[PDB]
């Protein structure tokens, strides 16, 4: 949590790469119990943070020390194991690349989603950052897992606000908070009452 | 392969 010391200031602890586990308050719903480990704090918005929730792909931008919805949340002395990936240089040159990730339907036939494999994931690094063209926001899997399989084929403006033109019609605004180191032109957004990562190439 | 998880909101 976020300690007062007191007027101005306020103390809080690391939790990077920590296990964490909280409720969260549905608007108007039930608490939900949820476990996950921390893989960053972003620069431009200290208080945000990009969590890995075990069982669940998406990558998530929370406010644990200051969003109202956080109940009861527990860092964990946990130690996430750094692990000597499989194969560091299969790893490193699958960065950057379009490739194509293929799933299944209930149906059990082939459904393939064409992708982008953003980066090695942080304090969890054997899994990576991957988009979709038809879903642009952040997933995170054990890529080389489907690589092996023959499931995967391979192929600043951080600090400005974005405006999105919902089909409503309506103007959704966010952040950008990420460069992709990959490749610059493509960015990690955060819009307001979302909690995914977006990501969008900006040129 | 993997499959498509639904996920909230
Ligand atoms: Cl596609
Ligand atoms: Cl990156
Ligand atoms: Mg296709």
């Amino acid at each position: 949590g976020s300690s007062h010391h007191h007027h101005h200031h306020g103390s809080r602890r690391n939790i990077v790469g920590c296990r964490i586990q909280h409720g969260w308050k549905e608007g108007n719903g039930p608490v939900t119990q949820w476990k996950g480990t921390v893989l960053d704090q972003v620069p431009v918005n200290p208080s945000l943070y990009l969590i890995k929730y075990d069982g669940f792909d998406c990558v998530y931008g929370l406010e644990l020390n200051k969003d109202e919805r956080v109940s009861a949340l527990e860092v964990l002395p946990d130690r996430v194991a750094t692990s000597r990936i499989s194969d560091a240089h299969l790893a490193d040159t699958m960065i950057g690349k379009a490739v194509e990730h293929m799933f299944e339907t209930e149906d059990g036939s082939k459904d393939e989603w064409r992708g982008m494999v953003l980066a090695r994931a942080p304090v969890m690094n054997t899994w990576f950052y991957i988009t979709y063209e038809k879903d642009p926001v952040l997933y995170m899997y054990q890529l080389l897992d489907d690589y092996k399989e023959g499931d995967l084929r391979i192929m600043s403006l951080v600090g400005k606000q974005v405006e999105y033109a919902k089909e409503d019609g309506s103007k959704r605004t966010g952040m950008v908070i990420h460069q992709v180191e990959a490749k610059p032109s493509v960015y990690f957004i955060k819009f307001d009452d979302d909690f995914h990562i977006y990501v969008y190439d900006l040129v | 392969a993997r499959t498509k998880q639904t996920a909230r909101k």
